[PDB]
């Protein structure tokens, strides 16, 4: 600490783009370190400071103890030509597993004709496949030829026969057999023990995928009059890859991973042809003005991409990007693709008309791609690695003592000891009467604190018998058995998930959260009991510390109901941010703490686009007031506010007002949001 | 198949000639084999396996030839696809029964119920659906002309679709006027409404509101010029004034319908309209115009299936003009508008549907309204436990021939197996459907084809399937490319409310609905989380539906209010003034309040308050049924109250019952054990014999304790024979009515819990059918007069299906109070005598105040005089109160309900009574004085409290009642220090006496030293006993629990052999012990003699009363759903005193049958707790192990008896015996079963 409060050049280590080739010399060492002690503890300081650069200094370990070139192989196209001459046996199946929407078919069927082997492709998809995949192989077992089969996931118990007979086959030297799949967890796990795995993944970029787009689409297609199809083409390509590439970055990119697949881009096309087909009559040219830009933008927003989209607020991410996109304006040699790229840069239409143009537009993009291409904000990227950063550490939890078995009971002793040490012995529950009943705020919190004190004798009686068993007075029983492999690993058992949380956490995470959910409940519970039910409203609470604080918005609408004597639906919400201690509520104003704001900066209560990752809102009033006949403001946009980063759940919407003269469409394309907990 | 129907005969002469002779060679064959039943015997059969393999070849050829007969037929009239293979079997061979025809309409045909037949059944006239709608054939088909059944079924499709389009036709040339028109005139629009159809009705509306907007829009063709668009808009509300009018008056119901669907389509046409008129759209080739749907009218086509087209964007559909009846419209919302657009979208490109999203988001029902709106017959699969497979692949080939859309409701809760083989056969009709796009394909010739059960079958374009799903998930990997997936996650909950009450005729809608919809969703959060709770959006419609059927009340009782004076009368008019949000909160607290729990009533009408600000709902006044009630109650010994007294709750519980069951024709009380329901539906129909002068008849069933197959009755499945079972044999019995059962009125219940198996059968009942189905094939019609009720203590295991089809009155604990069993105990002790009996059970109804009987016995007096001396002690906050309330927290090995100790307390006070008469008997020259009276009841209340609270507790928690009781109590207690007080007797003077005095010391043979079963007595001994006659005096049965070897079994049979009436019967259960070990038990022992009240059980030895010993009531298993068979059995004995006679389905009643019990108690593993509703009866008392005081006596009697044998020795008796008991008690002290878990001592030991 001392040392980084001396350190004058902090900061632009702290603010660089690579810290990690330049970490400073902070620790303090007894004799000079080896290398690969300096690397650690570079590592260290990294996750202390950058842990968004932490793959990245985790390369440099690798590169410190087992060669700068060991990674490098696998940063280069797949040669399978060696690999499936000499490092696979004839009677050990090739498996190439793609992600979903990928096929990989075409690398084996390059590999044939680079060979000059014979191969014969068979899809499996019918029980006729399943004859003609037997013949074959019957066939090329005996001959000694190559078999494909494409699409095998969709039949794991013929997969699993077929794996019983490639147990007992004899088969001729040159024999291969590939079996192209999707990733899926039906297929047989033996089936991957005893054979060799390739995963093929599509190469990430705006610039891969719209080639794929356009290689996938026959050039006969696009070539047809009237010679602006091409151009729609490629717009309806880069709006593909628009929202493809965003679902990398979620869920700031979307609230969800949604299946925008080939399937969607077929059927976009086939919409684009019907309608120039029925709107040109076979003219040669059409106005842009006739092109019939407000069916293409319904169609791709309701039925062709937007049937998978479920929650309102990627909607209306959807509906923008169709808006910014599809428009006569296209048409002009000024339009951008993509404003402000990089904060200072733009991307232009390509002015060309026909196909080749297009292509050759694509193909000499930069290769250097920022999340600005898609409208994320830059450190999106710096958020994406990382999250990847966290996903190494807990990974390697999982792997750190059930490949050694050697000293992890001595460990998870003080672990666990440490954990009962942290959460409260109990949680006294509230003295419920006749007067206090009335009250919402105390039907709620009632509740909550019901809730919580079940789940708190749950994890205390947990732990209790996992102490119990590492100190050897309790035997492991098998339930027990299954909670030290979950709590020596770092992962959470189910038994201890009853209320909504992010997917992936850790355990350390989860019993902090709890310590200050429980600390919030025996908060409320005292100052119930001081003060009745009265004080229930003038307490700040932070919603984060509820187990459903949808609950607690409502039972502030009811509380403003009775007392003013409106009914709930002439009822609506605002929000004022007041950053001045002391703030005192009105009798309809409600306190709330602990919201962080994604993607935006609050000044007097005007919200401004901001490249901070998150900010913390101070002291935030809920408050209530009889719904008038307001006109919508041009410059209120509606954030949501969800209940944790990972935006599963909705807990309500906020309208703010813009501080400058800023597009509101830029915070639905930076997807600013509102989250009840970090 | 060759003998249920004589008509195969004429279809099939030479199958049915050679199934002859091969029916003739097997027949002898079997009678050969018959004459020698041995395996070798029938092997060595000469030429034996020859004759067997050509049957087997022959019948085998037969039964190919009827499956391509039959194959034949179902491809002459594709529609039989739909249909079984018997089912279409009884429809060839009934085919000039065209009667027996008349059910199967409803599998082939989209809406057609039946067919209108001429009166000798040679033409058909028409069709007609299921609300009674007909539809006229304009050209009838002949029969006799066309006698085969395919034939004329294809004649009367053809017919149908050609006589809808004709009437669609006159329907849109009339509406055409209307559409023109600056005003309507309301009695030609309602005659043109009756005219026509619903489904022509709202074609025809939507046709001229179609063409209307295309001239209009053509007309203004770039000027800009807004006028013709205002002119539709105004037409458009004109109507809708009109139909708002028409549907406040009184109507007819499928005119009611019919009204209803056009105003929900005319709310759609003007949003419609404005939106046009908003947007400025001023060409008919905009997209804001074809992206809405539309219909063009040619009547000029010559085909009758291309001259109704409705468009959609791209998609360019034709009405197939199937009738569909009076179907349940759907308020197009823009959800709904983006249903429709993307899954017409999905059928333009030849893809599949898949509407996925939460339950009960209107998903399916969307797809149907879609199918619906182009004509094309929708078909429903459900998903659930349901899915008759063996017709998959018959019905999916009966959707690719006839041409009809089908959807999978659920599609993700089919199994792995039945999804994967369903999804492939999805997989390959999309696929066929697919080949249709290609532009190559010339259609002039192009027979597509699926392979569908190994064959190819011809897929028509029309065809379409759709796949609804729940996440939480995706689509199977066959299906994901081919079907297009849409979120329908939330529909509009706000529009769907303000479109239905506007429908109603609400004169504000807007409001009501934007208050109604979250007042919903904020009783689904804020209320306790339970089954029976239904607030999605079905409740919500049937909710609004309610609200217009009392809207409607109001304005008709206004109007015959104002005839029945002077006045002049407009509909209008007096629903102008009228409140709606009244009849709005009315409506809602009419139909949920019966089913809130006592905890959610108060939150419930907080929230209605929070919503409905300033609004309140005051119940509707029944004088004459409450004054009935009144008296029944009076008559029964009941507390009856006014509303917010000691017993309004029950009153209104049972005034809620009389509202369902006016309602709905099958409803359940699902309160907890102790509640009323019972004694509130048995008061009701005494009431309403009252009030009505109709005979209430009451068939009281225990469903579980019976089997299925007895309560619904079974088939033999060899020499067919009908045995109905009791269920059937009640319903068949009120519908002959040989009795003028019709007349009177009659209601089931179902005294029992509810569980899916024995309810499958009565849910087609307890349905809109109404319609009983047997396995006999034999249907039941449900009469109005019968009402099939329910009681049970929970709905845990009932299914959910059985619970939206009933009605519901939930009984909160909390609505009998303390004050109320009290009141009814002392009311029952001043007017029934304890000693009478039965014979004087019937003059109780002779007088209706028994005048000059007032002395009918001394114990009538004695027990008033008792009940005198008792009342200061049970009042709202006496003695008993108390001391319930504290037993309450005291813990009790058994479950400790509220009336098991009441009716333990009361039995005991009723002894108190016997016991003061016996010593009134035996003193007849001075009876009981008052004050000894006085201080013998006051005491033994005191013993009583005890006996009945603490009895099923430990010793150390008796004495702590004790403790507790001495502190409140006014009466004297015992003055011995260190005595609990239950170790002390009431005598008969009124002063105590310790128990120890009447045990005497006894002196044991040496023959008999370890098993003298007569048992030593001892003080618990002592107690035990006298408490066992207490409670068998009032014939209630006992149990008594406590841990192995304490001495339950002994003592008990010590004490019951005791008594000279008692016949022992020693019954041991265990875990497979039903209700046929009682039965066989009563066929040994007793016997049933007939009599003129009715079959009566009773056992063979006159004048002795049998006792059956059940030594562990615990041990017998539950069923899957938590009930134990025997212990309902034996609950329904004891509590209705009989049972059903399974054999003969007719009721008998105990005579001189008892029931005691011994336990161990439930916390051992083999132990089960029992039922509630059982629990309630029996007293259970707790035999704790003896102790050192009990141990020492019995075992220096045992001591004693041993040495004997050696007489040097005798003098040791007693120093030796305390030892046997000391180091015993030592060890029971120092091991523990917590140690290990067989360190367990006993007496035994
Ligand atoms: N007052 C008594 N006089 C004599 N023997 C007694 C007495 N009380 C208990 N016992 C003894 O206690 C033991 C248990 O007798 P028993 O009545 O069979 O217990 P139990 O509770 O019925 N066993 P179970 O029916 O399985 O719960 C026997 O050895 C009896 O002799
Ligand atoms: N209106 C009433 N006033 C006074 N006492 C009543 C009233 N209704 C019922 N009781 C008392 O409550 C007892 C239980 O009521 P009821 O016989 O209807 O049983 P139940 O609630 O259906 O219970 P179970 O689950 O045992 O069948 C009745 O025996 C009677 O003692
Ligand atoms: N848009 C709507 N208009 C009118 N009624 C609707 C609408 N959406 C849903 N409903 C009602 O809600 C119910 C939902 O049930 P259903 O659609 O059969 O299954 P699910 O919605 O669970 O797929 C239907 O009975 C329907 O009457
Ligand atoms: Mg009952």
């Amino acid at each position: 600490i001392a040392k980084v409060q001396a350190d004058e050049q902090f900061g632009i280590w702290l603010d660089s783009s690579s810290p990690e080739q330049t970490v400073p010399y902070l620790w303090s060492e007894e004799t000079p370190a080896t290398p690969i002690g300096q690397a650690i503890h570079r590592l260290l300081l990294i996750q202390a400071f950058r842990p968004d650069r932490l793959l990245a200094m985790a390369h440099m370990f690798v590169s410190t103890n087992l060669g700068e070139s060991f990674m490098s192989i696998m940063e280069q196209p797949l040669d399978l030509t060696h690999i499936v001459g000499t490092e696979v046996k004839p009677n050990t199946p090739v498996l190439m597993c793609s992600v979903p929407g990928y096929d990989a078919s075409g690398h084996v069927e390059d590999l044939a004709a680079e060979q000059n082997t014979q191969i014969t492709s068979i899809a499996i998809g019918s029980a006729e496949g399943f004859n003609q995949a037997d013949k074959a192989i019957n066939t090329a077992v005996k001959s000694g030829r190559w078999v494909m089969l494409k699409n095998v996931h969709l039949a794991p118990g013929w997969l699993m026969q077929l794996e019983k007979k490639l147990h007992s086959l004899q088969p001729h030297a040159c024999f291969r057999l590939f079996l192209t799949m999707e990733i899926n967890p039906k297929v047989p796990v033996n089936l991957l023990r005893a054979g060799r795995i390739f995963v093929f993944e599509p190469p990430p970029g705006v610039k891969a995928n719209m080639l794929r787009t356009f290689s996938s689409i026959p050039v006969s297609r696009i070539c047809k009059s009237p010679n602006e199809r091409a151009r729609l083409y490629f717009l309806l390509a880069w709006f593909h890859a628009i929202i493809q590439e965003r679902l990398r970055y979620a869920p700031l990119g979307w609230s969800k991973k949604y299946e925008f697949g080939e399937s969607d881009l077929r059927s976009a096309c086939d919409t684009v042809d019907t309608w120039l087909d029925d709107t040109a009559k076979g003219r040669q040219n059409i106005s842009p003005d006739k092109i019939p830009w407000s069916a293409l933008k319904t169609l791709m927003a309701q039925s062709i991409y937007g049937g998978r989209v479920d929650n309102e607020f990627d909607q209306r991410l959807l509906n923008t990007f169709l808006e910014r996109l599809f428009t006569t304006r296209s048409f002009d040699s000024e339009f951008k693709l993509a404003c402000k790229v990089d904060g200072h840069k733009d991307i232009q239409m390509p002015d060309g008309i026909r196909r080749e143009e297009f292509v050759q537009w694509v193909e000499l993009l930069p290769d250097t791609q920022t999340p600005s291409w898609l409208g994320l904000p830059n450190n999106a990227e710096r958020v994406l690695l990382t999250t990847q950063g966290v996903d190494m550490i807990s990974k390697m939890l999982k792997m750190q003592m059930l490949e050694d078995e050697d000293a992890w009971m001595r460990t998870l002793h003080t672990t666990a000891s440490n954990w009962l040490h942290l959460i409260p012995q109990t949680l006294s529950h509230l003295k419920r009467t006749v007067e206090n009943i009335k009250d919402p705020l105390f039907r709620f919190f009632e509740r909550e604190v019901k809730m919580g004190a079940k789940l708190l004798q749950d994890v205390r009686q947990d732990l209790a018998d996992v102490v119990q068993v590492c100190e050897g007075k309790k035997k492991q029983t098998n339930y027990l058995r299954t909670l030290i492999n979950e709590l020596v690993k770092g992962i959470l058992p189910r038994s201890w998930s009853h209320y909504t949380v992010p997917a992936g956490m850790t355990v350390i995470q989860w019993v902090s959260d709890f310590s200050e959910r429980i600390k919030q409940l025996q908060n409320i519970s005292l100052a119930a009991a001081s003060g009745g039910a009265k004080e229930l409203k003038n307490i700040h609470v932070c919603l984060g510390g509820l187990f459903v604080p949808e609950a607690y918005i409502t039972a502030t609408r009811q509380y403003v109901a009775q007392a003013n004597s409106w009914s709930l639906e002439e009822l609506c919400l605002e929000v004022n941010v007041t950053t001045s201690q002391g703030a005192t509520l009105d009798a309809c104003s409600f306190g709330v703490t602990g919201l962080k704001l994604q993607g935006a900066t609050c000044n007097n209560n005007k919200l401004s686009l901001s490249n901070a990752i998150s900010t913390a809102l101070p002291l935030t009033q809920l408050r209530w007031v009889k719904q008038t006949n307001t006109e919508k403001k041009a410059s209120v946009v509606t954030l949501p506010v969800y209940l944790n980063f990972t935006r599963a759940d909705l807990i309500f919407t906020v309208d703010f007002e813009i501080a400058t003269k800023e597009d509101p469409r830029s915070f639905y394309e930076r997807g600013v949001a509102v989250l009840c907990t970090e | 198949i060759f003998t249920g129907s004589a008509d195969i005969k004429h279809l099939l002469p030479v199958e049915t000639q050679e199934f002859q002779s091969i029916s003739t060679e097997f027949l002898a064959l079997m009678k050969k084999v018959s004459k020698s039943p041995l395996v070798m015997d029938v092997l060595n059969i000469q030429g034996v396996q020859r004759s067997l393999e050509r049957l087997a070849d022959l019948l085998g050829e037969i039964q190919k030839a009827l499956g391509e007969y039959l194959e034949r037929e179902r491809s002459s009239f594709p529609r039989f696809y739909f249909v079984g293979d018997e089912d279409l079997l009884e429809i060839i061979g009934n085919s000039k029964n065209v009667a027996k025809l008349q059910k199967h309409f409803k599998k082939m045909f989209a809406g057609v119920s039946s067919i209108i037949l001429n009166e000798d059944n040679s033409v058909v006239l028409g069709i007609s659906s299921r609300e009674g709608e007909e539809v006229m054939f304009k050209t009838p088909v002949s029969i006799t002309e066309h006698p085969k059944i395919n034939e004329w079924l294809t004649l009367v499709e053809k017919e149908m679709r050609v006589t809808l389009a004709k009437l669609l036709a006159e329907s849109v040339t009339e509406v055409e006027i209307f559409g023109k028109a600056t005003s309507i005139d309301p009695n030609t629009y309602i005659t043109w409404i009756d005219k026509y159809q619903a489904q022509l009705v709202v074609l025809s509306a939507q046709i001229a509101w179609s063409e209307n907007v295309e001239t209009a829009l053509s007309s203004m063709g770039g000027g800009g010029d807004a006028a013709p668009l205002h002119s539709v808009l105004s037409n458009v509300e004109v109507t809708l004034n009109v139909l708002a009018d028409s549907v406040l008056m009184e109507q007819p119901p499928l005119r009611r319908r019919k009204l209803e669907h056009l105003i929900t389509e005319l709310v759609h046409q003007r949003d419609v309209t404005r939106s046009l008129i908003k947007s400025k759209i001023d060409n008919a080739k905009s997209f804001e115009w074809l992206s809405q749907m539309r219909f063009y009218f040619d009547p000029k086509q010559t085909d009758v299936l291309q001259q109704l087209s409705i468009q959609m964007a791209n998609a360019k559909f034709n009405y197939g003009f199937e009738y569909l009846g009076v179907q349940d419209k759907l308020v197009q919302t823009p959800l709904t508008d983006r249903c429709y657009l993307t899954m017409t979208q999905a059928l333009e490109a030849r893809l599949g549907g898949s509407p996925f999203g939460p339950a009960g988001t209107g998903k399916t029902e969307s797809v149907k309204a879609l199918g619906h709106q182009l004509g094309r017959f929708v078909l429903v699969f459900n998903c659930d436990e349901t899915f008759d497979f063996q017709a998959m692949g018959r019905i999916f080939v009966g959707l690719c021939q006839v041409g009809a859309w089908g959807c999978f409701d659920e599609f993700n809760r089919l199994e792995e197996r039945m999804l994967s083989a369903v999804s492939q056969q999805v997989q390959c009709i999309q696929e066929a459907l697919r080949e249709h796009s290609n532009p190559n394909y010339d259609k002039t010739s192009a027979p597509i084809t699926c392979e569908l059960l190994n064959k190819q079958v011809k897929v028509s374009p029309d065809m379409a399937i759709f796949i609804t799903m729940n996440p939480g998930s995706n689509l199977p990997d066959n299906l994901k490319k081919l079907f297009r997936s849409l979120a329908m996650t939330k529909p509009d909950r706000q529009l769907i409310a303000q479109v239905m009450l506007y429908s109603q005729g609400f004169r504000t809608a807007e409001v009501l609905a934007n208050k109604i919809v979250p007042f919903f969703k904020l009783c689904d959060e804020q209320l306790s989380s339970q089954s029976h709770y239904d607030f999605g959006l079905r409740a919500l419609k049937s909710v609004l539906v309610s609200a217009g059927n009392v809207k409607r009340e109001r304005i008709q009782k206004i109007k015959r209010e104002k005839e029945e004076r002077g006045e002049a009368v407009d509909e209008g008019e007096i629903a102008e003034n009228l409140p709606e949000q009244e009849i709005l909160i009315q409506s809602v607290c009419e139909t949920m309040v019966p089913k809130l729990v006592a905890e959610d009533i108060p939150l419930l009408f907080s929230l209605l308050s929070d919503v409905f600000p300033g609004v309140q709902y005051h119940r509707g006044e029944m004088t004459a049924l409450r004054e009935e009630l009144k008296k029944v109650c009076q008559e029964m010994y009941l507390t009856y109250g006014d509303g917010e007294e000691v017993g309004g709750m029950w009153v209104e519980k049972v005034l809620q019952l009389y509202q369902i069951t006016q309602i709905n024709h099958g409803l359940m009380m699902v309160g907890p054990s102790g509640s009323g329901k019972s004694m509130a539906w048995r008061v009701l129909l005494k009431a309403l014999e009252r009030l009505e002068g109709v005979e209430g008849v009451a068939h009281i069933i225990d469903p579980k304790a019976i089997s299925k197959d007895h309560l619904y009755g079974t088939l033999d499945p060899n020499t067919r024979e009908w045995t109905d079972g009791l269920f059937t044999h009640v319903l068949r019995k009120i519908i002959d009515s040989v009795r003028g059962e019709l007349q009177k009125r009659q209601w089931i219940v179902f005294d029992g819990d509810v569980d899916p198996e024995w309810v499958e059968n009565l849910n087609s009942v307890l349905d809109d059918n109404k319609l009983l189905t047997l396995p006999n094939g034999e249907r039941l019609s449900l009469p109005p007069n019968v009402r099939i009720m329910f009681e049970v203590q929970d709905l845990k295991y009932a299914t959910l299906a059985t619970v939206s089809r009933c009605g519901m009155v939930w009984f909160s604990e909390d609505v009998l109070s303390t004050d109320m069993i009290f009141n009814n105990f002392l009311a029952r002790l001043r007017s029934i005598p304890l000693d009478e009996g039965e014979d004087e059970a019937q003059r109780r109804r002779k007088g209706k105040e028994d005048e000059g009987e007032e002395a009918a016995s001394p114990m009538l007096q004695i027990q008033r005089d008792a009940a005198t001396i008792m009342q200061p002690y049970f009042t709202s906050n006496g003695l008993v109160t108390k001391a319930l309330e504290h037993a309450f927290q005291l813990e009790h090995i058994m479950d400790l309900t509220r009336l098991r100790c009441l009716g333990s307390l009361f039995s005991m006070l009723h002894q108190a009574c016997r016991n003061v008469a016996q010593y009134n008997a035996n003193h007849p020259d001075f009876p009981m004085q008052i004050e000894q009276l006085e201080r013998y009841i006051q005491r033994y209340l005191v013993y009583a409290i005890l006996w009945s609270l603490s009895g099923d507790s430990r010793l150390k928690m008796r004495a702590e009642l004790g403790e507790y009781i001495r502190r409140i109590t006014t009466v004297p207690l015992p003055t011995a220090p260190n005595i609990p007080i239950i170790d002390y007797e009431v005598s008969i003077s009124g002063e105590w006496s310790p128990w120890q005095a009447k045990v005497p010391q006894i002196e044991v043979e040496t023959h008999k030293v370890a098993a003298p079963d007569v048992v030593v007595p001892t003080l618990d001994t002592v107690r035990h006993e006298a408490l066992l006659y207490t409670w068998l005096a009032e014939h209630k049965p006992l149990v008594l629990c406590g841990p192995p070897g304490s001495g339950k079994t002994m003592t008990l049979f010590s004490a019951l052999r005791a008594l000279p009436d008692m016949e022992v019967v020693g019954l041991n259960f265990s875990s497979a012990t039903t209700p046929e070990l009682l039965l066989k038990t009563f066929d040994h022992y007793c016997e049933y003699r007939r009599t003129p009240n009715g079959v009566v059980l009773a056992p063979v030895q006159l004048g002795k009363w049998l006792v059956l010993f059940c030594d562990e009531i615990n041990l017998p298993d539950m069923d899957k759903y938590g009930t134990q068979r025997v212990i309902s059995f034996i609950r329904q004995m004891v509590e209705h005193g009989g049972f059903y006679r399974t054999s003969d389905q007719t009721w008998v009643k105990l005579e001189r049958i008892q029931f005691v019990g011994a336990c161990n108690p439930p916390t051992d593993p083999g132990r089960k707790p029992l039922s509630h509703r059982f629990l309630r009866h029996v007293p259970v008392v707790y035999v704790d192990y003896p102790g050192p005081a009990s141990l020492t006596q019995i075992y220096g009697t045992f001591n004693r008896a041993m040495l004997r044998l050696i007489p040097s020795l005798r003098t040791y008796a007693e120093p030796l015996t305390a030892a046997m008991v000391e180091f015993y008690t030592m060890s029971q002290e120092r091991f523990t079963q917590d140690t290990q878990p067989h360190y367990i001592y006993s007496p035994r030991e």
